[PDB]
């Protein structure tokens, strides 16, 4: 739900 | 001697024009606050721009280009004055000069103008500076020009909003070649340029990986100089924000053992923070990608950071650990628990960063599901990981999170308690 890939800012 | 200088600049004699331009350049070449504003008000800026078109006098061209570069090195207002007098298309023309000194000066001038703001960078790019800048780069280019061209390229890629990808796309084969240099300055500037180009959508990453930079970028993670390390780590980090296939291009060149050495060696907090963030986007990957993190021996040092490091690193170690519980198999998650990830995940449930509380609650929920499946397979009367969360003081923290103001935290806390402590 909140987890996964994060882009820069 | 300023009247003789303005007079010399405003004369018709080739000797006077040169001596007075050289005096202004030396006046603006001083390392302790140059009188940029005062040289502008003497009205020599338009005359120096006229001196750039003197193809018969490359030496005057050079001094005028140096003086204008130092005028353009000042405040935003000073750069605007250089732009207003149409120097930008003339410096683009000077990239085709027969003089290497003038071409080099034209490069540093364009990098200074482009570095002022995203608007100035877009004007330099709109005057077509990119293609002639690359055309004068080859096998016989001297280090001084390699250093100025790489810095200028980095200024063309820098800034938010980012330049058009179609505008900066021709710089990718050149940067791919430039990161194979051993020169610390060229490596710094090339890596920063690639960190800007790699940040964005996955189609941008695709062009970055098709340029062939992944093997060399991984080698640069072991560069002893933090000037090279930091933008190389940023580029590798941006690439792993992509899909499973794009992330695999970094894993295939033994990036995980390199990334681990950044966590265990005594480096700056911001370096370790970036390294954990990079790992978190790898553990956000498939089962084989999480297995490669495990195989590298990263979980042990990662759990220790999650438990003991400075908050900015803990934050990123929480995402790395919880991302692996999301995409990992039953056994992979049992391996994270055997490496003691429960206590440090539980300890962060009281941290004042709402997103990290929710990251830790989801990681613990995925851990409880594995423990529940083990309880069903062995026909047990107790969830082993429920007792472990209880023993770590996690159960009391989750119970207290029901009193929280944030709805994401509150609904997650209730969902966990109704499922494993009814």
């Amino acid at each position: 739900s909140v987890l996964g890939k994060r882009k820069r800012h | 001697s300023l009247p003789a200088m303005i007079g010399g600049v405003y004369s018709d004699d080739n000797n006077l024009q040169l001596e007075a331009t050289t005096q202004f350049r030396k006046l603006l070449s001083i390392e302790r606050s140059p009188p940029i504003e005062e040289v502008i008000q003497s009205g020599v800026v338009p005359r120096f721009v006229q001196f750039l078109t003197r193809e018969d006098f490359p030496q005057l061209q050079f001094e005028a280009a140096w003086a204008l570069t130092n005028i353009a090195s000042g405040t935003s207002e000073n750069t605007k004055v250089v732009i207003d007098h149409g120097a930008v298309p003339i410096f683009v023309k000077l990239l085709g000069s027969s003089s290497d000194d003038v071409r080099e000066q034209a490069v540093w001038a364009l990098g200074n103008v482009a570095g002022d703001s995203p608007k100035c960078r877009d004007l330099v790019l709109a005057n077509g500076a990119l293609l002639p800048l690359l055309a004068q780069l080859n096998e016989h280019t001297k280090l001084s020009m390699l250093r100025n061209a790489t810095w200028t390229l980095s200024n063309f890629c820098r800034g938010k909003p980012q330049p058009s990808f179609e505008q900066t796309r021709p710089a990718l084969p050149a940067l791919a070649r430039l990161i194979h240099s051993n020169d610390e300055e060229v490596l710094t500037d090339a890596c920063w340029a690639l960190s800007y180009l790699s940040d964005g959508t996955n189609d941008k990453i695709q062009a970055v990986i098709e340029a062939g930079v992944c093997p060399r970028l991984v080698e640069l993670l072991l560069h002893p100089s933090p000037s090279v390390l930091i933008p190389a780590l940023r580029t590798v980090g941006n690439i792993v924000t992509g899909d499973d296939a794009q992330t695999q291009c970094i894993i295939d060149h033994q990036a995980l053992p390199c990334l681990l050495s950044l966590l265990t060696q005594n480096l700056k907090k911001s370096i370790k923070k970036e390294a954990c963030w990079t790992i978190s986007n790898i553990t956000a990957g498939n089962k084989d990608q999480i297995q490669a993190v495990i195989n590298a021996g990263i979980i042990g040092p990662l759990v220790n950071l999650l438990q003991t490091a400075e908050f900015d690193i803990k934050k990123e170690a929480a995402w790395a650990i919880s991302n692996a519980t999301s995409g990992g198999s039953h056994d992979q998650i049992k391996y994270l628990v055997s490496e003691g990830c429960i206590k440090p995940l539980c300890d962060l449930l009281i941290c004042p960063d709402i997103r990290i509380v929710t990251v830790c609650l989801e990681g613990l929920e995925n851990i409880l599901k594995v423990g529940e499946t083990d309880k069903t397979l062995a026909a047990g009367d107790v969830n082993v990981f429920s007792q472990m969360i209880d023993e770590a003081e996690g159960l009391e923290k989750i119970e207290n999170l029901q009193s929280h103001d944030n709805n994401e935290i509150y609904e997650k806390a209730v969902k966990i308690l109704e499922a494993y402590w009814m």
